[PDB]
RNA sequence: ACUCGGUGAAAUUAUAGUACCUGUGAAGAUGCAGGUUACCCGCGACAGGACGGAAAGACCCCGUGGAGCUUUACUGCAACC
RNA sequence: UAGGAAGAGUAGUACUGCCCGUACCGCAAACCGACACAGGUAGAUGAGGAGAGAAUCCUAAGGUGAGCGAGAGAACUCUCGU
RNA sequence: AGGUUCGUGGUAGGAGAGCGUUCUAAGGGCGGUGAAGUCAGACCGGAAGGACUGGUGGAGCGCUUAGAAGUGAGAAUGCCGGUAUGAGUAGCGAAAGAAGGGUGAGAAUCCCUUCCACCGAAUAUCUAAGGUUUCCUGAGGAAGGCUCGUCCGCUCAGGGUUAGUCGGGACCUAAGCCGAGGCCGAUAGGCGUAGGCGAUGGACAACAGGUAGAGAUUCCUGUACCAGUGCUAAUUGUUUAAC
RNA sequence: GGGUAGCGGAGAAAUUCCAAUCGAACUUGGAGAUAGCUGGUUCUCUCCGAAAUAGCUUUAGGGCUAGCCUCGAGGUAAAGA
RNA sequence: GAGCUGUACGUAAGCGUUGAUCCAGAGAUUUCCGAAUGGGGGAACCCACUAUCUUUAGUCGGAUAGUAUCCUUACGUGAAUACAUAGCGUGAGGAAGGCAGACCCAGGGAACUGAAACAUCUAAGUACCUGGAGGAAGAGAAAGAAAAAUCGAUUUCCUGAGUAGCGGCGAGCGAAACGGAAAGAGCCCAAACCAAGAAGCUUGCUUCUUGGGGUUGUAGGACACUCUAUACGGAGUUACAAAAGAAAGUUAUAAAUGAAGCGGUCUGGAAAGGCCCGCCAAAGACGGUAACAGCCCGGUAGUUGAAAUGGCUUUCCCUCCAGAGUGGAUCCUGAGUACGACGGAACACGUGAAAUUCCGUCGGAAUCCGGGAGGACCAUCUCCCAAGGCUAAAUACUCCCUAGUGACCGAUAGUGAACCAGUACCGUGAGGGAAAGGUGAAAAGCACCCCGGAAGGGGAGUGAAACAGUUCCUGAAACCGUGUGCCUA
């Protein structure tokens, strides 16, 4: 549920390196930003990625 | 079975081989028959309220249905049997005499 | 505990008709050698030996065995700035 | 009190009142300990003489004689007395 | 095939030739006038091994040439089963019994009587938990009972537990638990509001007797109480409004 | 009657307890983990028949190449004793 | 088509040719628990509310139906707060849970071990956990493979090849295209434009919906004109639109018919065996029957059969349908996308001279005089047209059902389990987990007498056999006894 609701990225695995090489497992997570939008003809509080914010949304 | 109650039989095998006899009762679930004067048993009985003396009793034992041939009710020989539809009834047929058993 | 009547196990066990002394031997022998003793079968007692039984020595060393702990051993990770 | 309300109480009579547990053991041979096992198991009651006493010794009501015996009276071992 | 010469101890190990077991294929056989298996013999081959004869057994099995393998055990403190030795040995799990009658095939051990002994803030009487028919009656004696047993918490067959008031629910809540929406989070899920469950606590109406196989504040006998309902008989009230 | 669970909990602190188990519970799976170590490895006869050394090795009771055994085949201006 | 009321004996009481028991298809009934769903709960229990009806003199009692939560949708009521929204209520649709210990797609993801130590690496994207499925899934109609010449969507198999490569360049890991086969199938959108409606008023305009048109690289389409065509023809529920209804055939789920020796004789308890004679065969499969049966029984080859239900295949019905050409003004051809930096992952490829694909975070194009690839990159050439979607077959697996097969086991074997076995038993629990087959052809399962309380024996009887007597075919060894030939204080 903790996911952007358009275009709805979030957290994937994968490693964490140091010299030497060792690994270790890490996550990526999304900017995800809790935002007042219109789900319908009503507002609510979301989140949504900066990524989907920079062009389209209306806050 | 191909023999059924109250037939005639002829003993084909056995001990009693030759005889003939009538049949008294038919076990089809486990393919024995029962034929008066045919393979008589003696059987040790403590006293009862059946047969209230007890003693050794002289009976009859069932004999497997293979080692028993139809008698002919006319030719009076021991035949196979094949069944015809004649009317309304299935019957069986001598396959000697060419003949309706029943 | 012992004797009598009832009931009735276990650890152990290569097969055994299973003496002593001096010697020999994987260097401490009931069983090997040379001698010395010794009729056959038990019952009540005692522990010198069977390197007696029990437990594939915890000591000691070895294995490029393991685990717990330490640090200014090496390489890392969380957390924090 | 807010509210609901044309019926209400009184006396006498007669009738109505569901489901589950209920046997037996329970300081023990029936529970927990592989056992008809010298262990363990909450609470209520718990008499008399002498006594401070629920200590101690002998008894009441009540309950028991313990699931191998008999006979000899050695060593030694145990628990006791001089 | 026959000679001549030289050889023939052996661990780790190399090389060769074979024996036996189960199954398949073809050929050819045996067998209720007795197969395999099992038992016993003084027979044969250089070994592994192979026959013959007799007893038991009661229905299948060799031989030849090939082929294929779950292919041969004396040891693994090997796995499973059976049976020994120790040995008529250790033990028989705290304690006071005796005699007289009875029953019975059988009595130290079962029943009855008398005397003696032990506990007695218990070894007595209730009752929660836990057990789950062990409870009663009539039969029984293979096994169980550390001995015996005619007995038993054992075996068999029939029985036995009765509530408006006792304890629990239909009443209440504590710790704690679950938890609509909700908040949080790779998934799974975690937390939590309203609400709800949850006694070890709060509230709540019955006592005394009798009952000889087994239940009793439950059944029965006397005398009660709690909550309700109908039917009678009087009283009273009606929308400034009994209740 | 309830709560805390193993990369964990509890501890008036002893490496103390977490179902007769605790310097890290029990169960199932990865799994027939790995074991340069110890034990075991089943019928017969015929011919031949050793080594316990060198070098290197995180090597030293392990390995590799050479040395020493066995089976087969070759070539001679016959090389062996 | 003559018996039947199971294992399972027996007693009792009954039923069947006025056709039972039995076999196959289709129906009806189907307590309580369990997603469990009216509320609660320690599994199979407890306690309700609302309507309609019923019983009683009335409380007491009884019957039937409805009553969980979430998602989507329609209607109605409705706060702070004026309109309105949130909230609340009713109705209609849908979901939930299980499993075949298999097969496949995704999210997350070990260690022992190997490297004769070990950290990069390996084991291995394995075990395991979680989520979605389907009868298969996934992939799939070129911004492809290639290279003096071309091919023409995916998938699977054989080769290439232990090659080219990757790699503390150690241990190890390890392709692809060409070539040969199995199987084969192609298509819908978005956008330019047309037509209609609606909202904003971007105020005579944009932007929302519906319908038509159109989908490609020799560029294609919109747009202009020619030709034909509105069912003449074509297609279809396996993609390409979707829902029905008939008839014929076949097949599956019970069955029917079906040849030929009672042949003589020997042994025997019994003949299917031995000896001597016959016969059938589109039938000499298998099993039974007192010992080894083509001709005794059930059957076998061949030939037939279906009231009812299911499947499949055809035909009808039904339903739905524009496709060629010539032009090159203008217009369209998937944007926070492709790409780049940084950090990771997947590619046989460990950052490397590293192309290609994906994820997180930042920056960020062109648009036909355009864009991508050909293993850094530039120029030339060649091939192609991304940022939307669907698609059968060839491939994987077996809890099951039907018919069979085996130089597979034969009771310490084969499943843990040939027997009332996931049982007995052990454990608080998750969990662990046995032993145990054989009378006889037929119960003919020992009437009667004797010793004994019984158990157990000795006779008598049955049987081929009782030394087959209800742990019963055979019956080895250990081990325990009785008797005796030779020896021994
Ligand atoms: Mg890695
Ligand atoms: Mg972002
Ligand atoms: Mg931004
Ligand atoms: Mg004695
Ligand atoms: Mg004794
Ligand atoms: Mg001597
Ligand atoms: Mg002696
Ligand atoms: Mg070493
Ligand atoms: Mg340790
Ligand atoms: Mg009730
Ligand atoms: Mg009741
Ligand atoms: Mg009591
Ligand atoms: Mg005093
Ligand atoms: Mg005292
Ligand atoms: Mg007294
Ligand atoms: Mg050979
Ligand atoms: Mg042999
Ligand atoms: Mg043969
Ligand atoms: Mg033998
Ligand atoms: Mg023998
Ligand atoms: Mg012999
Ligand atoms: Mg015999
Ligand atoms: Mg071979
Ligand atoms: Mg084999
Ligand atoms: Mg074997
Ligand atoms: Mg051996
Ligand atoms: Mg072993
Ligand atoms: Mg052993
Ligand atoms: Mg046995
Ligand atoms: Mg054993
Ligand atoms: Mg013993
Ligand atoms: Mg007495
Ligand atoms: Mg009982
Ligand atoms: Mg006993
Ligand atoms: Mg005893
Ligand atoms: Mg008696
Ligand atoms: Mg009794
Ligand atoms: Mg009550
Ligand atoms: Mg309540
Ligand atoms: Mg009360
Ligand atoms: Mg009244
Ligand atoms: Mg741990
Ligand atoms: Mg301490
Ligand atoms: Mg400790
Ligand atoms: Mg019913
Ligand atoms: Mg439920
Ligand atoms: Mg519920
Ligand atoms: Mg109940
Ligand atoms: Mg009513
Ligand atoms: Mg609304
Ligand atoms: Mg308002
Ligand atoms: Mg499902
Ligand atoms: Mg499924
Ligand atoms: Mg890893
Ligand atoms: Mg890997
Ligand atoms: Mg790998
Ligand atoms: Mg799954
Ligand atoms: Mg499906
Ligand atoms: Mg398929
Ligand atoms: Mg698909
Ligand atoms: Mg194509
Ligand atoms: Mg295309
Ligand atoms: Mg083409
Ligand atoms: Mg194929
Ligand atoms: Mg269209
Ligand atoms: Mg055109
Ligand atoms: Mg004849
Ligand atoms: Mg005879
Ligand atoms: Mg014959
Ligand atoms: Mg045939
Ligand atoms: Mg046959
Ligand atoms: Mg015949
Ligand atoms: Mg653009
Ligand atoms: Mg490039
Ligand atoms: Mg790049
Ligand atoms: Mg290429
Ligand atoms: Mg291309
Ligand atoms: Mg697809
Ligand atoms: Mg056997
Ligand atoms: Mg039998
Ligand atoms: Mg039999
Ligand atoms: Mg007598
Ligand atoms: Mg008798
Ligand atoms: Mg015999
Ligand atoms: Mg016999
Ligand atoms: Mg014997
Ligand atoms: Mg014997
Ligand atoms: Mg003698």
């Amino acid at each position: 549920a903790k996911e952007c609701v358009i275009t709805g990225r979030k957290s994937r695995s994968g490693n964490k390196r140091s010299h030497a090489m060792n690994s270790s497992k890490r996550t990526w997570k999304a900017n995800l930003q809790k935002v007042r939008i219109l789900v319908n003809g009503k507002p609510k509080k979301v989140w949504v990625s900066a990524r989907a914010l920079k062009s389209g949304k209306v806050e | 079975m191909h023999v059924k109650k109250g037939d005639k039989v002829k003993v084909i095998t056995g001990k009693d081989k030759g005889k003939s006899g009538k049949v008294l009762a038919a076990f089809p679930k486990k393919d024995r028959v029962l034929i008066e004067g045919i393979n008589m048993v003696k059987k040790h009985t403590k006293p009862s309220n059946i047969n209230p003396q007890g003693g050794i009793l002289n009976v009859e034992a069932p004999i497997h249905v293979s080692n028993v041939m139809l008698i002919d009710p006319k030719t009076g020989e021991p035949t196979r049997v094949g069944y015809e539809v004649k009317g309304d009834k299935k019957v069986r047929v001598a396959k000697k005499s060419g003949e309706v058993i029943d």
